[PDB]
RNA sequence: GCUAAACCUAGCCCCAAACCCACUCCACCUUACUACCAGACAACCUUAGCCAAACCAUUUACCCAAAUAAAGUAUAGGCGAUAGAAAUUGAAACCUGGCGCAAUAGAUAUAGUACCGCAAGGGAAAGAUGAAAAAUUAUAACCAAGCAUAAUAUAGCAAGGACUAACCCCUAUACCUUCUGCAUAAUGAAUUAACUAGAAAUAACUUUGCAAGGAGAGCCAAAGCUAAGACCCCCGAAACCAGACGA
RNA sequence: CCGAGCCUGGUGAUAGCUGGUUGUCCAAGAUAGAAUCUUAGUUCAACUUUAAAUUUGCCCACAGAACCCUCUAAAUCCCCUU
RNA sequence: CUGAACUCCUCACACCCAAUUGGACCAAUCUAUCACCCUAUAGAAGAACUAAUGUUAGUAUAAGUAACAUGAAAACAUUCUC
RNA sequence: CUCUUACUUUUAACCAGUGAAAUUGACCUGCCCGUGAAGAGGCGGGCAUAACACAGCAAGACGAGAAGACCCUAUGGAGCUUU
């Protein structure tokens, strides 16, 4: 009984379905797509990583930028918010500056208040109570 | 299969090769173990515990003189003429509970199976047969075929 | 070793083999000691009782020896008064 | 290129034709019939091969030994070259020693 | 790859939940085979679960057809007008189920 | 299986015509390195590991196994309902189509397997009517297999018949290891 | 010529879709394709918002009056 | 350094000489 | 070999209403297994491409080329063919919609080299197309003017989005 | 839109059976195919070697007349590699079939022709409508590479992430083999189509049967025995020897 | 194309040497040495893999393991408990 | 503060080592029986090719590149030049 | 040769006709320094940078061609010599 393959058409078509966007041979050429279709599929598998890091170099720019037409570093504002127990992320940060620039003055306000606030305890001995936004509310 | 070498290509020596140093099955000196082996006479052991289960069974008759044609039709004893075999040897393992009486006629007997049946009644003798007779003896039927 | 004979396409056996081992029913292969008929004159007595005894091979010597011997030298002999009848079984074997 | 551009013609089976609905039939002929055949005396085929199995060389030796005394002198040569081949293949090459 | 593939906006249709929810599942044909082991989980799925699946969706309507094939299928359309063709060939009574059920929770 | 023998064969490198020359110098004329031009590399060259016919698929079930096989497919049929026994196999008439609509009025399945005890003894009438049908098969008692018992969907029994094959099958159950083929004369056998 | 059906059936199957694809056929009504009741239809398009319709009311807010001119000018055609 | 020569091949006729 | 260029004259279009408007006439013809390169036959009818009949004729009547004198005798061929056959009414107003040339059936044959070594040459032959529309020629597209520049460029400006954020 | 693509027959393979075998007239061992003259010449005679023995030097299976079994036993042998009986035992046998190939397959075969060589010798390629061609403006279309329709715009393994947006931004040193380690300036690859490479005993294991027995004479057996399933590739030297052919 | 012609055959010569070795998916997985006309290779150990059996394995507390001699070394071996 | 495939968070989980080894699936083909717009359960086997300076065929690249060809006029009679 | 120059023919270049070969993983085929299987068009840091022909040139693409002939290795060959 002597067999050949009869559909090797279809597992062609499988990997040149792939490769039609690209440009010159190896958008039609078995043996040049195979190779260039395996790349791009590893591409896009690692790229889901990158994705992630750009997307938050990208809030941090952002922010950076909306702190800073504030007076504020990029560091003290979110180091403050978090000693406010504000547990905004960067994604919604990043947004509230673009579409929501009152309420982000008033974050960058509110952070500039507790970063005040640190100064004057650092400076102090012990003396003075705590700061009334340095308060932290406790959980149990 | 490997990279390369004699794996790879199919080529590895022979079994026993140990790549030049003096194998172990030639190292070893040469001894007469085997010496003989194909002409040395064999005797199928045939217990009384087996015999004593056979008569049991109804599988032999102690009623009518018992001889290898009988053991072998009752399937009490397997005899190969051409594997140099000579026929049963009758030994005393089973002597203590062997309560039958009977007439048996084997190749070889030990003294304290010669006993065992003589304490009951019976009767044994030990008989002999060459080569062609036992093949005869065992299996008559495909012998009484041959018009001979 | 001949796996299929040219005659009969049967596999054949390493006569060398049978001409210095002993195999037990068992799988055990029994053995001389290499040298134990040489130079006997510079040779201790302990060392001389040592070359007499005949010892058993190990596993992979055994499994070789079976490779190279076919069936035939496997099979259950009942030799009459043999010297090594008893050895043909095992006992009080655990694992 | 490499696939063909229309359907083959229909394939068209009768399962029920004398031979398949007799298929099997004496199979047993041994074992209801006294033992006085044996199944393996219904095959039909080389003389060589009637009742018997064995692997390419086995085989080719089977043939030479059964045959070979009326083959063709060009056929005959090829078998012994065949047996020859596979002598060699069998006893000294492969993975396994 | 997603530069090798269309895309789109996450959307609705006519605003769907805003004022009321709407089964965007309109219509499920069916086509099982009287005989065929490829159909033996749907035909499974027709005595037992089509029947008290269209209880809980009255806003399906569903077109069971025997007839022969070798491949048995679902075919779901949906108001905005997508037609979705769903194999179910040798799937199990569960595995159907499962699908069906997707398919009716769709846009 | 048991057999089966395939005639497939092809020739290899060696009886492929010609090819004893090597094709051009092994160095020098920048082309691959060949000896012959019937390589199984080469369009027309001999066949790597096609098949090397014909080839034999004989073995042997053992005898109990094939006769508990028997035993099987019978209590198979009479578990299902697909078993009936007759007292003869006398048909009225020869008319194949008397045995058709008689299959159909007792919901028969679509193929039916008729079995006598003798070939000599089978009655005119039913060698009549098969004979000249394709679903409704009559074999003798000898020609009893699990193969013809599954392809036909209803098997039919007469009761010599199911004497025959008790008989048979259960001599298996009760018998000796064989000292010699049951060809030759035993005590008690045959019968 | 290669042995086999399944693999010509397959090609057969992808040479009628692109055939479609050249040649898109010309919309029709889905009344008119496969699977299609009514009085069914009818039932569901109320079930799906929850609407407690009134079947016959709902069937002549569906009948236009074109459909009905053309609908007498077919019965006329065909001298029924 | 032993003389390498290797000779011209020709090709067959016929691959060459087919008319429509 | 494919033949469908011969075939589309033969394409019969139903009768038009009252109301839709002129369709023009559309020509087909080639000429097939012309001994001359596609390569070099392709600059011919590259230059001829939406020229009009007349003045198609013209660059090819003054032209030096082998395939210009197959190209006017194809062209000359095509127009008496739509007046005659295809009822057209003026014979100079066609243009040339489609020319293009395309690979005919060779023949191999042996080109002798030194040191008893050869090669293989092709006798080339070739196609050529012509798609004739009545009509005049359509007017050539103008180059893109400043005005347009800067209103692509504003509108691209107007286009983008705020990305990755709401 | 071209070039093309697609096809199912020709025949072939392996068995069975059957012993086989010519012929018109004329020409043909001289330089064959040459009507017609003086001769007398006459056939036999151990294969070798590659190769295995990891060199090699004794040695290294080759139908020789019944399947099986005795048995891979007796025996032979640098007692190494390996070679290897016999006595004895003893069955079946109904040609006209196929889980064989289907135009790169199957015979090399459309043919031992064309072509190649002084000679011995080597040795191809390919065909495809239909009931009708005394229907030839006939059988629609759709599918490889290569092209055409339709050249090109900063920047870079040619893509990925994306994006309103092709590109511009960011990330990213082809593949295979081979190596301690290869983007390597190490190997192979223009591309498409077709073809092109893992064959089996020894045991063991898994799953059935029967069980001190198993097996359809042989063989094995101190739970064994029978049956089955499942493990061992392709191409390539320079060489050696035999017999022909050539000044 | 003669350090000894060419053709066919033995012949599918042989190659421890180079190259090649075709569907998908998951899992475990890196290596003390000895011998060898052997070091471009093999066989045995070692490591590694699968299955099976039944019982300790690893980590380690005291106590304990040399005189001769210049480095009175970092450590090891043994080892219950855990 | 920034900063991993480390860790946490929502949901899921057999789903990142060469040689080698164990395992779960499977394209097409043929056969048995089903099925009957392309299938099912099994038995089989010339059973799967991005690579061997692989074999055959087609078509590219180098490239319309290298290279190749016909003395002159005329009435095509003839004459002239060499 | 110092030390080259002029002219004719051929080739050459353009037009017309005919039409090969080695070569080619894919190429969207820059420069400097650094790095790296140790000498980079492709990596890092810089610089440069609309697109597209024709004619030259031979520094590089460890350019093409011939599975290095030198050297070593193989229990691979062969020729010749011999106490
Ligand atoms: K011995
Ligand atoms: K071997
Ligand atoms: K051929
Ligand atoms: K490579
Ligand atoms: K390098
Ligand atoms: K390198
Ligand atoms: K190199
Ligand atoms: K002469
Ligand atoms: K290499
Ligand atoms: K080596
Ligand atoms: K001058
Ligand atoms: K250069
Ligand atoms: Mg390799
Ligand atoms: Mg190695
Ligand atoms: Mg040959
Ligand atoms: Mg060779
Ligand atoms: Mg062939
Ligand atoms: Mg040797
Ligand atoms: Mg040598
Ligand atoms: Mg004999
Ligand atoms: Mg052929
Ligand atoms: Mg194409
Ligand atoms: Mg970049
Ligand atoms: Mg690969
Ligand atoms: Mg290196
Ligand atoms: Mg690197
Ligand atoms: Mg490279
Ligand atoms: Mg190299
Ligand atoms: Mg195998
Ligand atoms: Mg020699
Ligand atoms: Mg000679
Ligand atoms: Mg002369
Ligand atoms: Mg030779
Ligand atoms: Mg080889
Ligand atoms: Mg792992
Ligand atoms: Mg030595
Ligand atoms: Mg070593
Ligand atoms: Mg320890
Ligand atoms: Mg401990
Ligand atoms: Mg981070
Ligand atoms: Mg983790
Ligand atoms: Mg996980
Ligand atoms: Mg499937
Ligand atoms: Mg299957
Ligand atoms: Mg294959
Ligand atoms: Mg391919
Ligand atoms: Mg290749
Ligand atoms: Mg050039
Ligand atoms: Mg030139
Ligand atoms: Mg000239
Ligand atoms: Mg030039
Ligand atoms: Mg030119
Ligand atoms: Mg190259
Ligand atoms: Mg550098
Ligand atoms: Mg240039
Ligand atoms: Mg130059
Ligand atoms: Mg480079
Ligand atoms: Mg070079
Ligand atoms: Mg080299
Ligand atoms: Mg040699």
């Amino acid at each position: 009984l002597r067999n050949r393959v009869t559909d090797r058409y279809f597992r062609i078509q499988e990997v040149l379905k792939h490769a039609r966007h690209f440009r010159g041979r190896k958008n039609r050429c078995y043996r040049l797509a195979v190779r260039t279709v395996i790349r791009a599929f590893v591409k896009c598998t690692k790229a889901r990583y990158l994705k992630k890091k750009n997307m938050r170099t990208l809030w941090i720019n952002r922010i950076t930028a909306a702190s800073q037409e504030h007076g504020l570093k990029y560091p003290a504002l979110i180091g403050n918010l978090v000693k406010c127990q504000v547990e905004l992320n960067r994604k919604v940060l990043a947004d509230l500056a673009i579409y929501e620039p009152k309420t982000f003055k008033s974050l960058a306000a509110l952070a500039s208040r507790r970063r005040h606030e640190g100064f004057a305890a650092a400076l102090g001995d012990g003396k003075e109570p705590e700061g009334i936004f340095s308060r932290v509310v406790q959980y149990h | 299969r490997g990279h390369k070498g004699e794996r790879q290509r199919g080529t590895r020596p022979r079994l026993g090769f140990e790549g030049g140093q003096t194998p172990f099955y030639i190292r070893i000196p040469k001894y007469g173990f085997n010496e003989g082996h194909s002409f040395r006479r064999q005797y199928k052991p045939l217990s009384l515990n087996r015999l004593q289960y056979l008569i049991d069974l109804g599988r032999v008759d102690p009623s009518q003189p018992i001889d290898l044609t009988q053991l072998v039709n009752g399937r009490g004893v397997t005899i190969q003429p051409l594997k140099r075999d000579y026929g049963v040897q009758l030994v005393e393992e089973g002597a203590d509970t062997f309560t039958a009486k009977v007439n048996i006629e084997v190749q070889l007997a030990s003294e304290l199976a010669i006993a065992a049946i003589e304490k009951n009644g019976g009767v044994v003798t030990t008989a002999f047969y060459d080569p062609r007779s036992l093949d005869i003896v065992c299996k008559p039927v495909p012998f009484f075929l041959r018009g001979q | 070793l001949t796996y299929f004979s040219a005659r009969k396409g049967k596999r054949k056996t390493v006569k060398a083999v049978i001409d210095r081992f002993l195999r037990l029913h068992c799988g055990l292969w029994v053995r001389r000691k290499a040298g134990y008929k040489k130079k006997l004159w510079k040779k201790t007595p302990a060392r001389k009782k040592r070359l007499r005894e005949f010892v058993f091979c190990n596993k992979t010597q055994s499994k070789l020896l079976d490779k190279m011997t076919t069936s035939f030298w496997k099979r259950r002999n009942w030799y009459v008064d043999d010297p090594y009848q008893k050895y043909h079984d095992r006992t009080n074997l655990k694992v | 290129i490499g696939i063909r551009l229309t359907l083959p013609p229909p394939k068209v089976v009768d399962r029920w034709n004398e031979k398949r609905a007799m298929f099997g039939v004496y199979d047993n002929i041994g074992i209801l019939g006294n033992f006085e055949k044996h199944p393996k005396e219904l095959i039909r085929g080389p003389i060589w091969l009637r009742g018997w199995k064995g692997n390419e060389l086995q085989r080719c030796i089977r043939k030479r030994k059964m045959v070979g005394s009326r083959m063709f002198a060009d056929d005959l040569h090829n078998l012994n070259k065949r047996i020859r081949y596979l002598y060699k293949h069998f006893n000294r090459h492969g993975k396994f020693r | 790859t997603a530069r090798g593939t269309p895309s789109r906006f996450l959307a609705s249709v006519l605003h769907n939940g805003l004022g009321r929810y709407v089964q965007q599942l309109q219509r499920l044909s069916f086509s099982v085979s009287r005989d065929g082991a490829s159909s033996r989980g749907a035909r499974e799925f027709v005595e037992r679960e089509v029947i008290d699946f269209a209880r809980r969706n009255p806003g399906v309507v569903i077109y069971v057809n025997s007839r022969p094939c070798c491949v048995p299928r679902v075919v779901a359309e949906y108001l905005n007008g997508a037609v979705r063709e769903e194999s179910i060939h040798c799937k199990s009574v569960e595995e159907i189920s499962t699908l069906v059920q997707k398919l009716a929770d769709q846009s | 299986n048991f057999k089966r023998i395939s005639y497939a064969k092809t020739k290899t490198r060696a009886e492929v015509r010609g090819g004893g020359r090597k094709p051009w110098p092994q160095k020098g004329t920048g082309r691959a390195r060949h000896g012959s031009i019937r390589s199984p590399l080469w369009r027309g060259g001999g066949v790597a590991h096609g098949p090397r016919g014909p080839t034999s698929y004989y073995y042997m079930l053992p005898m109990k196994v094939r006769a508990l096989g028997l035993k099987v497919a019978l209590t198979v049929k009479l578990a299902q309902d697909d078993l009936h026994i007759m007292d003869s196999l006398e048909l009225p008439t020869g008319d194949p189509q008397y045995l058709t609509e008689l299959a159909h009025y007792r919901r028969w399945g679509d193929s039916v397997l008729l079995v006598d005890l003798t070939h000599e003894e089978m009655p005119q009438s039913i060698v009549e009517a098969t004979s000249r049908l394709k679903t409704f098969n009559l074999i003798p008692a000898v020609g009893l297999n699990v193969h013809s018992m599954l392809k036909h969907q209803t098997l039919v029994l007469t009761l010599p018949t199911v004497a025959f094959l008790e008989d048979k099958l259960l001599w298996q159950d009760s018998r000796y290891r064989p000292l010699y083929p049951f060809s030759l004369p035993y005590s008690d056998f045959p019968r | 010529v290669k042995k086999g059906f399944r693999a010509a059936f397959r090609f057969q199957k992808e040479l009628e879709r692109q055939r479609l694809l050249r040649c898109p056929p010309p919309p029709v009504r889905r009344s008119e394709k496969p699977n299609w009741d009514y009085h069914a239809e009818i039932q569901a398009f109320g079930h799906r918002l929850q609407e407690n319709f009134s079947l016959d009311l709902l069937k002549t807010a569906f009948v236009n009056s074109c459909y009905i001119k053309s609908e007498e000018a077919k019965r006329q055609q065909l001298g029924i | 350094t032993k003389k390498r020569f290797t000779p011209p091949i020709y090709q067959p006729k016929f691959k060459t000489e087919k008319e429509f | 070999i494919s033949r469908k260029w011969e075939k589309k004259n033969k394409i019969v279009y139903p009768p038009q209403l009252p109301g839709e408007p002129r369709r023009p006439a559309e020509i087909y013809h080639c000429r097939r297994q012309i001994k001359y390169s596609k390569d070099k036959m392709w600059y011919l009818a590259k230059l001829i491409r939406g020229m009009s009949i007349d003045q198609a004729l013209a660059q090819l009547e003054f032209n030096d080329k082998k395939g210009a004198k197959i190209i006017k005798e194809v062209l000359l061929e095509a127009q008496d063919m739509a007046v005659r056959d295809h009822n057209v009414e003026f014979r100079s107003n066609l243009y040339i919609a489609e020319s293009t040339s395309g690979r005919g059936q060779c023949l191999k044959r042996i080109r002798y080299h030194g040191r008893g070594r050869f090669g293989i040459m092709e006798k080339v032959y070739c196609h050529y197309f012509v798609k004739l529309v009545e009509g005049p020629p359509p007017p050539p597209e103008p180059p893109k003017t400043a005005v347009a520049h800067a209103k692509e460029y504003i509108q691209q400006l107007r286009s983008r989005t705020i990305v990755h954020t709401l």
